[PDB]
Formats: C-alpha cells, sequence, structure tokens
RNA sequence: GUCCGACUUUAUGUCGCGCACUGGUUUUCAACCGGAUCUUUCCUUCUGGCUAACCUGUACUCCUUGUGGGUGCAGGCGAACC
C-alpha cells in the first residue's frame, strides 16, 4: 500500500474495479453473433441492448430488453465477438 | 511505367523501388486490380544501428485506404526482394506554424496539421499490422521524455523485429525517443 | 455526480473505448452505415433512437468509429437536422405534458415545482442553443406557444 | 465544477506525501501540471511521474521519494510584479536558502530565481518547498 | 548547515525512516531501528556483522510497518518474493 | 604576465595568501543568459531605393606557382537599412 505498483496492477483488481475507473477506461461490455433456429443469417447483438432486436428474414425477437444486459430467447445460439 | 508511380523528381534509389512495384504487378489475380493507382512521395532511406536499414515509403495520403489493403503482402513480397532493408508505408503531411501573435492571419489551421496530430498519425502507421492500444510517457529524473507505446498482443507475430527499426525511424523523423512494449 | 436540478450524486455513464478507429471484427461499409443513417432520420427519428438502432441490431459500436461523422453532423449534412435539437424538443414535451396535467388537476403543487424545475432547464438551453445561432435570436420558449412546437 | 485543476493536483500530491507513500494518481493531468511536476524534478521535490494517454485529457502517476513537505496553489494567479517576487518569497517559503515559488511568464513556468535570473515575471502559479 | 569555512555547525545529522526517507525526531518515542544478521554459507549467524533499517514511528503507528520491512527486506536480498511490487 | 603578505633601515633565492591588477579563457569542463541556423519548422511581405554585402563574371590579377588579397561593372542577398 504504501509502495505499490498503480500502472501495471493485476488484471484480477482491473476486472475487479469499476469501469470509468482504471487506468484506462474501457467497457465491460461486448457484441455477440446470435443464430436463429429460423434461417441461417447471423446477426450481430449488444450485450446490453435496448430494443426487441429480430432478424432481418423473420419477426422473431432475438434479446429482450433488461435493466442490465439483454436476455436473450431460448432457442438461440450466440458467439461472443 | 517506371515514372507513372513516382509523382516526383526522379532518383536513382526510388527507380529500383519502382521496378520492384512493377515486378509485384506482374502476378495478376491478387497484386493487380488495385495496385494500378499508386504513387510515391520520395521514399526515404533511415540507417539503423546494427548496420540495419529502414526504407520509407510515403504515400500522397489522399489513398491511405489502399496502401493500407495492400500493404501486409506488399511489405512481405519488398522484404523478398530487398535484403536487410525493412520496409515502412509513412503517410507525409503538411505541418504548419502557430499564426504567432505578432504574425499575421492566414486561415484556421486545422488540428490535423498540427505538430503532435501528425506525429500520432505517423506513428501510428508506422506499423499498420498491430494497433495501438495504449500510450504511456514518463519524463526521467535527468530531464528526458519516452513515449511507451503498448501494443496488442494479438497480430504481434507480424512485428517480431521491426520494433527496433520503428524506434530508429521516429527517433530520426522527430528526436523523440520511444520504447515499445507488449502487455501481457 | 452534479445532477444540475436536484441532490442525486450518481455517475452512471459509459465509456468510450479507447481505440477511436473502427473495431477490427466489423465488416460493414461506412457508406452503407450512412445510407442507414439516411433511412432511418427519413423514418422520422432522432439521433439517438438512430444511434441505439445502430448499436443492438447491426455492429455499429458508434457512427463517429465507423464514418467519421456523428449522427446529427451526418444528418446536417444531408439537411435533415431537425429545426429543433431533439434535446431542447424533448425539454419542451415534457413541459408541455406536466402542464397539461397540473391544468387539469389545480391542487398538485410538487408537479408544479417539477414544472418550474422544467422550465428553468429549457431556458438554460435555449439560451446556449442561442449563443450558438443554432436557434434565431428572437426564439423564446412561452407557455401558450409550446404546445404548436410539440404538436 | 473542477475550477483549478492544478489546484487538485497538488492537494493530492499533499495528501500521498503527509501519509507517505511513494505515488499519486493525478486525474486531468493538464499542460500546467506537467510543467509544474518537471520543475519539481527540476529541483528534486519529487521523483519520476507518467503521463497515462487516456484520449481523454490523460491522467499522471507520480512517484515520490519523500524528499517534498509541501506544494500549494496560489489559487488566484496573482499579477507579479518583479518587485513583489521577493515579498511573495518571504510569505509564502520558510527560508531564504531554499523554496521555490513556481510562477508562470512568458518564457514559461518557472522556478522565482530562475525568473529572477531571466530579468522576467509573470502571474504566480505555487509553491514547492 | 556548513560554515563559509566548509566546517559543519550542525549538532547532529538526523537518522532518517528507511521506509519513507522522512527524518527520525530526537523524542521520537515510538520509532524503531532493526538489525537482520548477514548469514553465511553454512546458516551461521555472522556475529557483529548485519543491516539496520530504521522505521519510523508514524507507518509503525499507522500500520504499515510489516509491509515496509517486507518490502524492504526483499529489496537488498533477504526474502524470496514475500512482498509484490503490484497489488 | 603582473606581482604582494613572513625578513626585520631593501629586495630577490626562499615561506604561498594558493595571484591583492590583467589574459590563454574551445583545458575537458560545468552552467546563466542570449543570437542564427536544419526540420513538411517563417520572423508580415513586397515595391522602388541602394544595392549595404559577393551566388554576379565582365577587363583582370596587386603579390610566393598559393581563393590570404584585391581595382570592378548588367544579372543578382534586401532585415545591413529606407
Ligand atoms: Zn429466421
Amino acid at each position: 500500500v504504501l509502495v505499490q505498483d498503480l500502472l501495471h496492477p493485476t488484471a484480477a483488481s482491473e476486472a475487479r474495479k469499476h469501469k470509468l475507473k482504471t487506468l484506462v477506461q474501457s467497457p465491460r461490455s461486448h457484441f455477440l453473433d446470435v443464430k436463429c433456429p429460423g434461417c441461417l443469417n447471423i446477426t450481430t447483438v449488444f450485450s446490453h441492448a435496448q430494443t426487441a432486436v429480430t432478424c432481418e428474414s423473420c419477426s422473431t425477437v432475438l434479446c429482450t430488453p433488461t435493466g442490465g444486459k439483454a436476455k436473450l430467447s431460448e432457442g438461440t445460439s450466440f458467439r461472443r465477438k | 511505367p517506371q515514372a507513372k508511380i513516382l509523382s516526383q523528381a526522379p532518383t536513382e534509389l526510388e527507380l529500383q523501388v519502382a521496378q520492384a512495384f512493377i515486378d509485384l504487378e506482374n502476378n495478376s489475380p491478387e497484386l493487380k486490380a488495385d495496385l494500378r493507382a499508386l504513387q510515391f512521395k520520395s521514399i526515404r532511406e533511415i540507417e539503423v544501428a546494427g548496420g540495419k536499414k529502414a526504407l520509407a515509403v510515403f504515400v500522397p495520403v489522399p489513398s491511405l485506404a489502399a496502401y493500407h489493403k495492400v500493404q501486409i503482402k506488399l511489405t512481405r513480397e519488398l522484404e523478398k526482394k530487398f535484403q536487410d532493408r525493412h520496409v515502412i508505408f509513412l503517410a507525409e503531411r503538411r505541418i504548419l506554424p502557430k499564426p504567432s501573435r505578432k504574425s499575421r492571419q492566414t486561415q484556421k489551421r486545422p488540428r490535423s496539421r498540427t505538430l503532435t496530430a501528425v506525429h500520432d498519425k505517423i506513428l501510428e502507421d508506422l506499423v499498420f499490422p498491430t494497433e495501438i492500444v495504449g500510450k504511456r510517457v514518463r519524463y526521467l529524473v535527468g530531464g528526458n521524455k519516452i513515449q511507451k507505446i503498448l501494443l496488442n498482443s494479438k497480430d504481434v507475430q507480424h512485428i517480431d523485429n521491426k520494433l527496433e527499426s520503428f524506434q530508429a525511424v521516429y527517433n530520426k523523423l522527430t528526436g523523440k525517443q520511444i520504447v515499445f512494449e507488449i502487455p501481457s | 455526480m452534479g445532477r444540475m436540478h436536484s441532490k442525486g450524486k450518481g455517475m452512471s455513464s459509459s465509456a468510450i473505448p479507447y481505440s477511436r478507429n473502427a473495431p477490427a471484427w466489423f465488416k460493414g461499409s461506412s457508406d452503407g452505415v450512412v445510407e442507414q443513417i439516411i433511412k432511418y432520420a427519413r423514418k422520422g427519428l432522432t439521433p439517438s433512437q438512430i444511434g441505439v438502432l445502430l448499436r443492438d441490431a447491426h455492429g455499429v459500436t458508434q457512427a463517429k468509429v465507423i464514418t467519421g461523422n456523428k449522427i446529427l453532423r451526418i444528418l446536417k449534412s444531408n439537411g435533415l437536422a431537425p429545426e429543433i435539437p431533439e434535446d431542447l424538443y424533448f425539454l419542451i414535451k415534457k413541459a408541455v405534458s406536466v402542464r397539461k396535467h397540473l391544468e387539469r388537476n389545480r391542487k398538485d403543487k410538487d408537479a408544479k415545482f417539477r414544472l418550474i424545475l422544467i422550465e428553468s432547464r429549457i431556458h438554460r438551453l435555449a439560451r446556449y442553443y442561442r449563443t450558438v445561432s443554432v436557434l434565431p435570436p428572437n426564439w423564446k420558449y412561452e407557455s401558450a406557444t409550446a404546445s404548436a412546437l410539440v404538436n | 465544477t473542477r475550477t483549478s485543476v492544478l489546484a487538485d493536483a497538488l492537494n493530492a500530491i499533499n495528501n500521498a506525501e503527509k501519509t507517505g507513500k511513494r505515488q499519486v494518481l493525478i486525474r486531468p493531468s493538464s499542460k500546467v501540471i506537467i510543467k509544474f511536476l518537471q520543475v519539481m524534478q527540476k529541483h528534486g521535490y519529487i521523483g519520476e511521474f507518467e503521463y497515462i494517454d487516456d484520449h481523454r485529457s490523460g491522467k499522471i502517476v507520480v512517484q515520490l521519494n519523500g524528499r517534498l513537505n509541501k506544494c500549494g496553489v496560489i489559487s488566484p494567479r496573482f499579477n507579479v510584479k518583479i518587485a513583489d517576487v521577493e515579498k511573495w518569497t518571504a510569505n509564502l517559503l520558510p527560508a531564504r536558502q531554499f523554496g521555490y515559488v513556481i510562477l508562470t511568464t512568458s518564457a514559461g513556468i518557472m522556478d522565482h530565481e530562475e525568473a529572477h535570473r531571466k530579468h522576467v515575471s509573470g502571474k504566480i502559479l505555487g509553491f514547492v518547498y | 548547515m556548513e560554515n563559509d569555512k566548509g566546517q559543519l555547525v550542525e549538532l547532529y545529522v538526523p537518522r532518517k525512516c528507511s521506509a519513507t526517507n522522512r527524518i527520525i525526531k530526537a523524542k521520537d518515542h515510538s520509532s524503531v531501528q532493526i538489525n537482520i544478521a548477514q548469514v553465511d554459507e553454512e546458516g551461521r549467524a555472522i556475529p557483529g556483522e548485519y543491516v539496520t533499517y530504521a522505521l519510523s514511528g508514524y507507518i509503525r503507528a499507522r500500520g504499515e510497518a510489516d509491509d515496509s520491512l517486507n518490502r524492504l527486506a526483499q529489496q537488498d536480498g533477504l526474502l524470496k518474493n514475500v512482498w509484490s511490487y503490484s497489488r
């Protein structure tokens, strides 16, 4: 504490702290590639999406707005971007 | 077609580079169909420590998109043709001085033509295949400055030994020393 | 953590990523993105909803990263920027809503105070937009004329 | 509202020194803070600091060595004529043998002795000793 | 401190805290001076030869005396990786 | 170099205060201030003066065969100045 690095703190401590409070502030969110069982189109969605995102081919929602991040639908399969 | 791909007064060394560009143009399916619309702005040579050399091609810059699209392939083929000389695809940008309080009005100098912005763009384009993910500046006790650049661990394999040549190029261009570090 | 018109001290916000340039994984074209922005605006959408749509349904992190211009700037280049800026318009919408609620029931004093707060905020934002000449220098907010702008 | 950023920087330095630490994290990191800390380095009251680019006004990490005992800004940057420099040194510095009134002249931000050497004076920034 | 002739006039140069570089008051009745014995090849504490660290009363009262001693001993090659410079 | 304090009616040889005045001050030194220069690095620039000055080359070389040194006329350096 008396002597301590701030330029290179442990990455565990980096994930520990709040966003806007790291050395350089970087978002904790990320994007996802979701596939709906309907068609083979891959849709790029946001982790903390705010809208009932649907594939352009079919009127099926892939996410759901939530106080925090998106709650995906039942049978859609995603891969982190 | 040596002269067309270079919009500057001829120089014997750069003619060889243009000829190498023609030899690159010899291969059809990927090195053509985009490489025709190419130019130059007096490529220059920077000495590197240990006898190494860094050739720096100077794009006109309204077309850095095409050079960026082509750069990786052109770099490795040119290194194959050009031994011991590392090739760097730098931009050329007009650095303007400030209107001094006693000077006369010219026009609002856009910030993109300023020393700091131009140097940031030069250092960002000193290495295309990687991206700058952090910038640290340490002022030593003795009164000299160092500008650490933190680069992506991903895609570091392209720049394996070009780090020292990058340091030499930046030092020659500016005099502002620089140390490259890759975070874990 | 100021909360100009209340005692709040929050700092809930968004941290713009360090890298200004385009994300590596994005495959869309800047021209296509600008066309999408134009179409969304022609649908009758404010820039904020345009940014939300581009962030959710598509890989657009933010317009300035991909195109190089901001959403309102892109709209203004094509001449779709609304005559009243979006935040001020929403402030007038809220003010007219509270005034409607007041004139439909007099005794509610808390909403009267909230209307005072909203009108103060409207005056501040109007002063700012007037000193930048976005609005004409004769532009003012009046209680009777707010409905026409909202309607 | 952060009005005088240099005030926040020097206050953080003082707090992180009185508690005995060897490092400080100054958030806003303007030019004036950089020049102030550079003068302190030149005279040794500080160690080896560092600018952390944010694209967002940056930040600074300052290394100390306990040699300093107090920074401090004169928040109204009073116009200091070359005659009033001695007055400020008497009122602020603890002894004539050391201490430095860091003041901003038309020739840059300099310690009071250097400004008196150039025979130029301007506004006063702060004091270190 | 130094007379113009170059002769010292100070009564005594005070010790300084080996962890915070702050001087040790004459009546600082909380500060300590630790001695750590030098060790030869076969683990015999060589007598009369050691290394001294003057910890101030301030850090001791604060509660960081042991941490500072950990770091200070690690720097001079006494303890192996007991203290990490990055918390 | 200059020299003066211990040697006392005097000094130098001597004991050096480590030079009481004045220089080499590129002896490395170290600064403490400037000035000009190269950066894609401008300091308001011309328009005639005046061309001050030699990137002028016309007649040419005073003198050791030596660009040290010049008598000098159309281009042509303007911060040396109106
Ligand atoms: Zn489908």
